[PDB]
């Protein structure tokens, strides 16, 4: 079996203020367990946007169903898009560790700009 | 209409340096990523290297290290540096658009510029004609020149049906040669006029060449 | 890394496809009629046609791959297929597929051509000997020099398959220093394809 890759397949999506961002994501194996967030950054300073574990983000809808045994989809639809949104998304997975989870593997990142 | 004009080829020297330009116009150049890919004789489509909408950068593994692509928004221009080169090198290198998703997403590409690394020198091509000895055989014969390419055309491009032009061969003196046949009645060889336009860009020449029997 | 197969082939208005694998990116197809020049899109970011492309032009993508199908063959679709995609990592191409369009036998039209006055005073001779509009492309070309065979002083160039009646064309040239071209006499090319029964010899004398 090839180790888990996330396949982000757009380098740049480019929206008009106030229409929906749609950012792709597959991830190629459900191993390692763990969940996908997406960031927007790369840095310590790196914003989160999702986290598929937990948390409340009222823009962000999946566009699969994350809870399907097979699922293999993380792409996300941003609401409501302003230039304040705008920069580079990471599609991450991460695996189970003590005390906690771990990043395992990032997505190559999608640029969000806004016209 | 999308145009994307390069320049910045032609004859380089091994271990030189060189720097393509595209220029772009006719769609709003900011939105796009923008690609330079090469071919070498014989061989397929090889990705250079990309500039996104953003500004990041992607290198195809053969000139990792050598290259360096930019944009200029405000110029619609793009531009590759490539440094050490060798002759792997050498080949057709097109500028071409693409929609946000990198190469499986080109929608336009430009007609290419010959890039040749090598320590050899210009030298335009001798047009000799196929003389023709109910349909006839004529031709040119377009002999040692380099680098490549020439084009060819019959009678300023007004003769087209029938035209062969074969691909280019290269010889042991490092020169090209190539023929350009076309088929003609037999009945039109008194009558009608056969002229071969050579062209050869990289030594600014030029050559008429009239055809006749015998 | 993208395979797709070396080659395809198909009758004139039969359905064709060709598939690519390698990448969960988007899929560009590039048309490419002969080496060096410009590609043509006919399907990029997966499934879109641009609007200059005629409706026989489709493709699928899933999964890890992509197909290309074209309804309808047209003459004019030989041509080399590229499959291209960033597939989350790197930017590729495919190594393309050769399109070929299947026709009747045709055999070659012959010619010869002896070498320029202009050019022999200039010190050598260039023979060619042209084989015209034949399908399909295997060919044998030799030549004789009063009756003995040549070897080590030719070279062949074969065209791309013609967009209109689906054929090849040939050119060997043979050459001579002036000196031993005129050492002989009968200059003769002999030519071998499934569309003649048996070889066809095209000869001339030098001077006459």
């Amino acid at each position: 079996e090839e180790e888990l890759q996330v396949i982000q397949p757009d380098k740049s999506v480019l929206v008009a203020a106030g229409e929906t961002a749609t950012l792709r994501c597959t991830a190629t194996s459900l191993i390692p367990v763990g969940p996908i967030q997406w960031f927007r950054g790369a840095g310590p300073g790196r914003e989160l946007i999702y986290n598929q574990k937990e948390g409340h983000f009222p823009r962000v809808t999946t566009v699969s169903d994350l809870t399907k045994r097979n699922n293999m989809d993380f792409s996300i639809r941003i609401g409501a898009i302003t230039p304040a949104d705008a920069g580079t998304y990471y599609c991450v997975k991460f695996r189970k560790g003590s005390p906690d989870d771990v990043e395992f593997k990032s997505g190559a990142g999608t640029e969000l700009s806004v016209r | 209409a999308v145009t994307l004009d390069e320049s910045g080829g032609g004859l380089q020297t091994p271990g030189g340096a060189l720097s393509l330009v595209c220029k772009a116009s006719g769609f709003i150049f900011s939105d796009y990523g923008m690609n330079w890919v090469r071919q070498a004789p014989g061989k397929g489509l090889e990705f250079v290297a990309q500039i996104t909408s953003g500004s990041r950068t992607y290198y195809g593994a053969a000139v990792k290290g050598r290259a360096t692509i930019s944009r200029d928004n405000r110029q619609s221009t793009v531009k590759l540096q490539l440094n050490n080169l060798r002759a792997e090198d050498t080949g057709i290198y097109f500028c071409a658009r693409d929609f946000g998703s990198g190469v499986g997403s080109i929608d336009a590409w430009g007609n290419g510029t010959e890039v040749i690394v090598s320590s050899a020198s210009t030298k335009g091509p001798s047009v000799f004609p196929l003389a023709p000895s109910g349909t006839a055989a004529l031709g040119c014969l377009v002999k040692d020149y380099f680098p490549e390419p020439v084009t060819v055309s019959w009678n300023s491009g007004a003769l087209t049906s029938g035209v062969h032009t074969f691909p280019a061969v290269l010889q042991s003196s490092g020169l090209y040669s190539l023929s350009s046949v076309v088929t003609v009645p037999s009945s039109s060889l008194g009558t009608q006029t056969y002229i071969c336009n050579v062209n050869h860009k990289p030594s600014n020449t030029k050559v008429d060449k009239k055809v006749e029997p015998k | 890394a993208l395979t797709q197969p070396a080659s395809v082939s198909a009758n004139l208005g039969g359905t064709v496809k060709i598939t690519c694998s390698g990448s969960r990116g988007r899929y560009g197809w590039y048309q490419q009629r002969s080496p060096g020049s410009a590609p043509v899109t006919v399907i990029y970011r997966d499934n879109q046609r641009p609007s200059n492309i005629p409706s026989r032009f489709s493709s699928s993508t899933s999964g890890s791959t992509s197909t290309l199908t074209i309804t309808g063959v047209q003459a004019d679709d030989e041509s080399v297929y590229f499959c291209g995609s960033y597939d989350g990592s790197i930017d590729i191409f495919g190594a393309g597929t050769t399109l070929t369009v299947l026709r009747t036998v045709a055999a070659p039209s012959v010619f010869i051509f002896p070498p320029s006055d202009e050019q022999l005073k200039s010190g050598t001779a260039s023979v060619v000997c042209l084989l015209n509009n034949f399908y399909p492309r295997e060919a044998k070309v030799q030549w004789k020099v009063d009756n003995a065979l040549q070897s080590g002083n030719s070279q062949e160039s074969v065209t791309e398959q013609d967009s209109k009646d689906s054929t090849y064309s040939l050119s060997s040239t043979l050459t001579l220093s002036k000196a031993d071209y005129e050492k002989h006499k009968v200059y003769a090319c002999e030519v071998t394809h499934q569309g003649l029964s048996s070889p066809v010899t095209k000869s001339f004398n030098r001077g006459e």
